[PDB]
RNA sequence: GCAUGCUACAAUGGCUGGUACAGAGAGUGGCGAGCCUGUGAGGGUGAGCGAAUCUCGGAAAGCCGGUCUCAGUUCGGAUUG
RNA sequence: GUCGCCUCCUAAAGGGUAACGGAGGCGCCCAAAGGUUCCCUCAGCCUGGUUGGUAAUCAGGUGGUGAGUGUAAGUGCACAA
């Protein structure tokens, strides 16, 4: 994992865009691409939709969340099993 | 009681190893009670390990990072 | 030998005062207290074999201190594989100073050596007064040896007692002291 | 029922004695042992109780050890399961958690291989 | 499902302390000694070397002492927290 | 297909009563499943309980015959047969 010294890594929009939900009601779906980012408590209670290479799946966030990454709650493959 | 049917059941002394010892009636052949842990000793409602769990998810994002 | 056993002498005095304290019966002979403690084990594989039923055998008779009654099978079953009287379970009856010496030995010693142990529930009541629970597992009365039993069984444990309603059959068993958690 | 809720085996030496119990290894072990000034080279059934129960003592007192811990792993993997991330999903599903590939052989977790009838060529 | 490998299933071995003997190669956004710090990966300082010079560097098997004593193990190291 | 014996119905409230009328059994079994004496009450249901499940063994509550009777059926039998 990230090295300690160095801090989590928040993708720094949306680290932005979660503050100003904050600052304006923590009501509204963020939409975004970083799977990259590190889930955090400032957003916690927040609705964020990860992309998960074709479709921006919605994910509530929780207490539980904040250490695991916002990527991990998208998965990116279907499998549904072989055969029927 | 039936006389020959019973197993031999007399005095014993219990010890608990925890500073209790105790005049108890038991078939321990030949011998006594040599316990590992008593009812006042044990950890269980002496109150000696309070696990409950550990919830703090968040607190541990600060814990590493605050 | 003659002495009256340190649990019953303790039941008479502290607890038939709280008792007449806190329910406010109207009667002195109304404060409930242990009827009898019922030892059993059914033993069920023993329909294919006699040693396993000896063993019970010793083992009830180390822990309790007295010869088991052995009940032969009332019914035969074909899916549980036992015939008509096969012995398939045996069990003690305790009353007076056997049963204060086995209760008093069972709660000080055998139980607290259970492993991870967390407590008995307190919603194992039949309904009347009387409760009965479970032991996985039988070598952890410390009065057997450890080295020579067949193998591992199990066995149950009913408190009978003189108690009308559910909840004075607690406050008796809890006034003797069980470990009672507070879950289901 | 020797140590905490295990026996330690006869015969055996206590350095590895110790390491029986589940949640302890052998560095572990070895720590008990440097801790509590005992010797890991005599067999367990020269055992006085005082140095016994201060081994259990510190065992106690500074390790999760037998059900505490196993208890606390199923949690982790209950929770891991309950919040649904990949690691969880991969739980669930019986299969391999740790980014290991699963095309060839993934054994451990699939089990046994469960041979499938496929197309039959002419 | 197949194929090529690796680690094994242990005592001609495992663990542990000590102690010998190489070759061929690489290096300036690089090879990094030494010292300090940490259980360790590492971190902090940081010489030296464009290199038959300095660094990678320790060779390992082996020998010697101790230990384990045939145990699904003090074998194995998959998996999982 | 049937032929002797036993139980029920037909059989019309004593007994008896036919049909190639309607249902079943018997050609045994048990040294106790006989004699006697004393003791006991079931099945089902509800609740609680290691393995254990609808149902093994245990506890409490309920429950009068619905269980049981070596073997068909009827008449009996819980005063117990
Ligand atoms: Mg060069
Ligand atoms: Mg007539
Ligand atoms: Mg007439
Ligand atoms: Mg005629
Ligand atoms: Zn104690």
């Amino acid at each position: 994992p990230r090295s300690l010294k160095k801090g989590p890594f928040v993708d720094e929009h949306l680290a932005k865009k979660v503050t100003a939900q904050n600052e304006a009601g923590t009501h509204n779906v963020i939409k975004t691409w970083s799977r990259r980012s590190m889930v955090t408590p400032d957003m916690i209670g927040h609705t964020i939709g990860v992309h998960d290479g074709r479709k921006h799946v919605p994910v509530f966030v929780t207490e539980s969340m904040v250490g695991h990454k916002l990527g991990e709650f998208a998965p990116t493959r279907t499998f549904k099993g072989h055969v029927k | 009681m039936k006389q020959g049917i019973h197993p031999d059941y007399r005095e014993t002394t219990v010890v608990c190893t925890c500073g209790n010892t105790f005049t108890t009636r038991s078939t321990s052949q030949s011998g006594t009670l040599n316990a590992d842990v008593c009812s006042k000793c044990h950890p269980f409602y002496t109150g000696k390990q309070k696990i409950l769990d550990a919830g703090g998810r968040v607190a541990r994002f600060e814990r590493r990072y605050g | 030998a003659h002495e009256m056993p340190r649990l019953k002498k303790q039941y008479r005095e502290q607890i038939r005062a709280a008792m007449q304290e806190e329910f406010g019966y109207r009667n002195p002979m109304l404060i409930p207290g242990l009827e009898k403690i019922v030892v059993n084990m059914g033993v069920g594989d023993a329909a294919h074999d006699s040693k396993v039923m000896d063993g019970a055998i010793r083992d009830i008779t180390a822990i309790t201190g007295q010869k088991p009654q052995v009940t032969k099978a009332r019914k035969s079953i074909a899916q549980f594989k036992l015939r008509e009287g096969q012995p398939i379970g045996c069990h003690v009856t305790l009353r007076g100073d056997r049963m204060w010496e086995f209760a008093d030995r069972l709660l000080t010693l055998a139980l607290p050596r259970i492993r991870d142990f967390r407590g008995l529930n307190s919603n194992q009541f039949d309904g009347k007064g009387n409760y009965t629970f479970g032991l996985s597992e039988q070598v952890m009365f410390l009065e057997i040896d450890q080295d020579k039993i067949d193998r591992i069984r199990g066995m149950d444990i009913t408190f009978v007692t003189t108690a009308q309603t559910n909840e004075e059959g607690k406050a008796l068993l809890k006034h003797l002291g069980f470990p009672f958690k507070a879950k289901d | 029922a020797r140590l905490i809720g295990v026996d330690l085996p006869r015969d055996k030496r206590l350095e590895v004695a110790l390491t029986y119990i589940y949640g302890i290894g052998r560095t572990r072990a070895t720590e008990t042992l440097k801790a509590t000034g005992i010797s890991g080279d005599l067999r367990v059934h020269e055992l006085t109780d005082d140095q016994l129960v201060a081994l259990r003592d510190h065992i106690e007192a500074n390790y999760h050890v037998e059900g505490d811990l196993r208890r606390e792993v199923a949690a982790d993997i209950r929770r891991k399961i309950e919040i649904g991330t990949y690691q969880g999903r991969r739980h669930r599903s019986g299969l391999p958690v740790r980014g290991q590939r699963t095309r060839t052989n993934a054994r451990t977790r699939k089990g046994k291989r469960k041979a499938v009838a496929k197309k039959k060529a002419k």
